[PDB]
């Protein structure tokens, strides 16, 4: 998208799958691309960002607001709380390592929850506050 | 470019930081003692510059959580006191200075959170820590 | 959604169901997961919270604004409106107990109530405010 | 953090809350006698400090609605008087100093409720309770 | 939705059906549940409020802004105006009696009129603002 | 809690409600009176209270209608007088006080009403049904 | 809809039908109500209005933004701007007489112009602000 | 209620409407000479009323359309006079005061009208023809 | 729409198919109502516009927004942009004569360009700002 | 009505157009010099009229294009002078007065276009050309 | 659109394949029309400009606010940044020349990035702001 | 027209861009110094022009990135200085004169950026480059 | 209370007041005879009071209207007389002196008025009417 | 009503006003001849009027502008005369008194005017020319 | 008009002005011999005219800047001398006369400048070179 925008979803690709919690509760099940299978069924999904172009005269960045997503095939979603708890826990203020730049702030925003089709799956939207500095 | 988080003005009781502070701002200031003369090359403004006073602000405002140290902004305004403060720039470090109260107030909705401003202002020499 | 979701919808869901009105009222027909059977039909949810993310330099809280469905299966709807009337007689100013941290207000929001489908069935949502401090 | 219906401001008759108060605010001020010298470290600002005079302002706010304390606030203003006024901080505790009631104004429209803002100063010495 | 929800709607119903204009000119066709039947064509309905939650530290109100509608199948819809207008004849500054609370204030608001399918028949709601305090 | 519709100020020609009244507000006011002295028990703020002068002021806006007390309006600002004026709280009851008619002023556009603010002040001594 | 709404549409149809421009431009075909046959296919139609309640303490008027739609078959509509042509020069500073209260000023609004279904038929809305006072 | 539209100030050269007048406003104005006396019944501020000066203003803006009254506007700027005005209320009548031109200024975008404001205030006495 | 409408569309169709580019660009190919036949493809079309009715107290005006589409059968829509290019060279500053009143200004809006349907057509919007004066 | 292009402010070098004016504001004013009597028929305000003082100023903003005249208005604001401005109505005609440059001001953003104010204010007799 | 526009496309598109990054990223799979064949999938799309008019008295210019979307056949959407990183790169701050008149700035803007279509295929927008002066 | 980008001001340490400049705004001014006399031509204000004083201010803001030229500005506050500054503009050139550091600020909130403005203001003879 | 538009200074040519009459004010004195003997109950001073010699001056602002009346005062100046003046007071009644015209004194402004102070004092025995 | 543009001080050469003349003001005077007898109907003080002396002095001030009338009271002051000067007054007409230049003075600023006060005084007897 | 930068009061070692000339005024005066002999043509008061003594004097404001004519001014004050003095007035030209040094004083503040006034008179007879 901006040009750091290629080391963040894997930057927090990492700092996901290496948290104690959420590797307790959802697994191996987190991904970007689904891996075909069975579909496991309480899996998060991190892949939608927008950006709003926060630059300079000299340099500039960007304000990543990405989107993780919580999907989740059980009853009720008290399931998907926790595991969306151990998506917040794990990000906000999480000051990790980037490939080109560096981000200097990883705040919370928005985080709707919601069911998606036929009311048997659930979404818990989880926006992301990016400030990254290219 | 730095963290809005890691910048925080604290009070002393060793210093703490106030529990909610949502906006916080460092603000500087200096009155520019006009010493215009009549031969002026342009007729440019002259000014001195380094004799007139200098002056620092700070105003930090959130929500109201009681904390050891919000107890003592009350202490600090009713017992009127000049004791020390401490803003730290994220990249530059901590200033301390001895700051007033000079304003504060407590403000709550009947929907909204228990918030508060907190207003203050340079009562001594400063510092910086490099 | 924030950490202290996991706790919210599980303290708000046993402040229900311990009502004295409400379960003369609706019985013991409030939920989120729907328990499959005969589909009584006078039933409430409580599902769907938002997040807006109200934090702090030192410490972090939410609000979240977590919706409260009254569905009736009643030819008129006012039979729902004292069922709803019951639900926010049971919500404002709770001071409950929660699991992760504690909230400090639960207030109340907009409350729409409309005919969902074929104007057989009446949806009332209640818009609770919970700032919950984590 | 602290519920906002929590800390409430109250007149006597005993106190008790008068009845719509949307918005509530106490707000406390000092006014910064200035003490600047000659010689200075840096030149930084000096201020004494406690010697200056200090200040507390409430102003509470909503919807009229007519209680017997209501009516009170009617009663204080036209016959002048400086009672005892309290507005409790939900963690700190309760203040209980003599404000008087330095303009009140009530107002209504064609299609809203008749609301009023209350705006008071403090009187004289103020207290915590801690 | 709010406490007086219950009490607003029954009490709105009785002084509809009293009027004496409006009863020669729509009938007994004013509910909220339809009869099943014939199915009359010139009735009014009122169901769908919402409230915007105006309340006290000391109490609680509400604004329930409840719509009415006019439902006509005559062709043009010059009926549906002055059974219409009789509803805001009987409605704006009514001071009426509830049975939980009381309101204060029945104001006016948005009334739009259109038609709603294959252009047969006719939908007028009529938004009031209902001030009531618990 | 009260209707803003029941809240109405009148003029005399016997008293009349003005008649388009979107908007009114009655507000009172006071100066405060500052009575500071060296000797304070923790420096607070010390006021008199009873002895500063006390005011009204009411400012009633809406569309400007055509009525023989509208046209009264008109009469008391070209002829100066203080005559008798009366705004009723709802519940509290009315006030009927001399006020004068400070500054009024009609407005109208290329697509809205005719609308106008009227503005007003206390010119002496106020009452109070209950 | 508001009181005076049943005496509004019934003025406005009466002062169209009248003008003697658009009587040469569309004819008798000016009408709420479609007159059932071969549809002759330059009308206009006037029947959507809606609120915006401007109202006193003492009285209680109303602000009604009726639509007077003109639908032409005509291949261009050059032929319906001159219909919806006569339609502001005969209605826009009226001055009529109501059955109802009276209106203070019929003024005008936004006036869009469109094809409304497969580009064969075009419409013309022309919003009136229709300040009535009851 | 009355037409927006019906309102109009207008200019001599014998009078006509300005040619855009999208929004006016005639405003009239009182400064209240207070007379405040020791002896008062409740306090209450005693105003004298009629000996006051008393004022009138108006401003009117819109599109600025060239017309022969439009251009009498920038004559009377210029060559600094004191015409006489006349706006008429749409039900009470015409008012027929002279004025001045206090200030008028014309501008314009690079998208939008020339437009105008025209504001006046009043220079002598007026009247009102009921 | 307004008065003017009828008078406006007409001159700026005569302003078009006057300009000696747009002749060599587009062709004879501009239009409202489209001439049957084979359909040429790389036309343009004038007319929907819609008023903003900004009027005087003596007299009244109207602030035509009119859309003039640009649609190209190409395979590429650069050949769309100069066709659009030649539009608003030959509009912006028009100073034109009118039939009924006068414009004042012909000034230039937003002009969006993005693909109708099947991503085959190109719709290139361009909004000129008509004020005229009645 | 007359477009909005077409009324334009213009410096001299002959007098050419400032390469970006998206906004301009020709604004005429008067000080009223009060003469208010004893005696007056309804004691309204008397002002004498042509003996105050009156003024012009321009407003003109837009976009910063380097053109030969906007390097002008720099070299009247370094080296000041008082030279002749010119403000065309579109109907009325030109203005052809001496003004000065009062203040100017270059601002530009992150994101946006380098723009510009520039404020002048009358130093001399005008003139209109009609 | 405006009169650049025919020529700001054109010379983005040149900007674009002759950068050495996004060349050996997504090769020569840069266009507006696409060739048909096989469909490589990995490619960008630089059509879809609005127009902000901002003008002058003496002189006009335009904002364009063009779109250049990124789809990627891939099962992530980590290629599909790169890619969109490296027309991000090639592209704020270009100071490229154009054939009709000059760009003075060619800013970003929000730049969104979701599953189009059965989340099989990516868009990437990226809005850049060329503010060009004719 | 030109870029935003290009129009920089910059420190000394030889000057550099400070890091974070968002929005940034030369703004030149003069306060107009009145001859005004008795005989006048039409009445106009009569101004000397050349005579007055004029001033140069200079309000950059943006992102607080750290750099050893944004460490210069705290230098120059509080070691109370007037150095040499420089704002170029595009197409004009740069400005190159000493300016003082008036006020300074830096703000962060909870969940933004840390931010300042920094504004400045003449303290000397300025130049242009052409 | 009265109205100061009610008390008026007029001259005799039969008696007229004068055309601007913006602030006056008469002004009585007694010079206070000392009468301190060594005996006195506390040290205090006596005073003997009816040996005092006692006096009135009149000093009257105003704008300069030309009317036979102001023309009056000149030729009382240049031919120097004492004539009967007479000033009201509203409720008490006239007083009708002689005085003299003592200093008058014309001014003017660039852009104000002709305005005029009139000082007189008191010139022989002075009346009461009641 | 009578403008201050309009009373005019002007010199010999032939008569021509000042150049600079913003403020200006003809001053009378007589010395009041207290003729005080014992008897006085109620003690009040007698004056005799037509045996006190009486003068004239101009105060004006204004902007240098060099003409030959300011250049001719340098003449005035240095070779010291007492010419014949002359002031109008609006609507009374001309005073032609032999003044002389008692005190003058020249001032400027480091940003203002040349400017002058120029102060006469009553030399000889006056007259009016009606 | 002149500008005040032009006048210009300047000491001998060859004539320079002195450094800070903030506000400068050579004030000339003559104490008015009266001539009133008994008989005067209305009681007009008679003046002689080149009997009275004349005189100059000189008040110079400025800022402390250290150059040889500042310390010049101290070297005549200390080693009393009446030496030449030179002042411009802008379009008229030099004087040219012998003055004394009579008191001068320098000034600070905790915050301000180094300010100095300088206090002339005259002590020869003047010129005046056109």
């Amino acid at each position: 998208s901006y040009a750091v925008a290629g080391a963040l979803q894997a930057a927090v690709y990492q700092q996901l799958r290496a948290d104690a919690v959420l590797a307790a509760l959802v697994g191996t099940a987190v991904y970007d691309a689904v891996p075909p299978g069975p579909l496991a069924g309480t899996y998060v999904s991190l892949g939608p960002e927008d950006v709003a172009d926060a630059s300079d005269k000299t340099g500039a960045g960007a304000v990543h607001d990405f989107v993780i997503s919580v999907i989740t095939d059980a009853a009720g979603f008290a399931t998907a709380k926790a595991a969306a708890a151990a998506v917040s826990d794990a990000l906000v203020g999480a000051d990790l390592v980037l490939s080109r730049g560096r981000l200097v702030g990883l705040w919370f925003l928005r985080a709707k929850a919601r069911r998606v089709e036929k009311a048997d799956m659930r979404r818990i939207d989880l926006v992301f506050r990016a400030r990254v500095e290219g | 470019a730095q963290n809005g988080k890691d910048l925080l003005i604290k009070l002393d009781l060793q210093f703490e930081t106030i529990a909610g502070l949502r906006a916080t701002r460092i603000s500087f200031n200096a009155e520019t003692v006009d010493v215009t003369s009549l031969e002026s090359q342009g007729g440019w403004r002259e000014l001195l510059g380094g004799a007139g006073v200098r002056s620092a602000s700070i105003s930090g405002a959130g929500v109201f959580k009681d904390a050891d140290t919000d107890e003592r902004a009350r202490q600090i305004f009713f017992d009127g006191e000049v004791p020390e403060f401490q803003v730290i720039i994220p990249d530059f470090g901590i200033v301390q200075g001895p700051f007033m109260i000079t304003s504060i107030d407590y403000a709550g909705s009947h929907n909204g959170e228990a918030s508060y401003e907190l207003a203050m202002a340079s009562a001594g020499a400063l510092s910086f820590t490099a």
